[PDB]
Order: structure tokens, then C-alpha cells, then sequence
């Protein structure tokens, strides 16, 4: 009775996790490389 | 929106230098057409 039934089946990676895991790891190091020279967000603006 | 203009103030600064050599080049351009029989600069 699967032949009649059971869904349709996904072929789904999660990229748009990775996506964002990489994403919140490039706003970190701009961040963090801001600090280091003293040029905050603020001393752009 | 001080600071923010700092980040394009060097692409400000060097062309003043274009319009400040182009203006004094401009000027010797001037003065030797005074020697050209031109009736406008009277």
C-alpha cells in the first residue's frame, strides 16, 4: 500500500542554513576587523 | 553622515587638484591669445 500512498518525497538539502552560517560568520570578522584597527560603525558615519 | 563623507573625501581631494591645474593651465591658455589680434578680450 505504498503504491497509493505515503507522499511525495523531497529531494531537500539545507543550504540555506550553511548559507547563513557563513553569512553570520562574515559579519563577525568584519566585526571583529573593525575593532582592530579602532574604525567602529560609528567612525564610518 | 560627517564621517561618512571622509570615506569619499580622497577621490574629493585630488580632483580639486585637476580643477586647480586645469584652471591655471586654462590661464596661460588666456594669455597668449591676448597676443592674437582678438578683439573680444578689449
Amino acid at each position: 500500500g505504498a503504491l497509493n500512498n505515503a507522499g511525495k518525497g523531497m529531494i531537500e538539502t539545507n543550504i540555506g542554513n550553511y548559507i547563513q552560517q557563513q553569512i553570520n560568520l562574515l559579519e563577525f570578522i568584519k566585526m571583529e576587523m573593525a575593532d582592530v584597527a579602532g574604525i567602529s560603525k560609528q567612525r564610518e558615519g | 553622515t560627517l564621517q561618512s563623507s571622509h570615506i569619499t573625501e580622497w577621490l574629493f581631494t585630488i580632483h580639486d587638484d585637476v580643477k586647480k591645474r586645469a584652471l591655471e593651465c586654462f590661464l596661460e591658455t588666456a594669455k597668449v591669445a591676448l597676443k592674437g589680434r582678438n578683439k573680444k578680450f578689449q
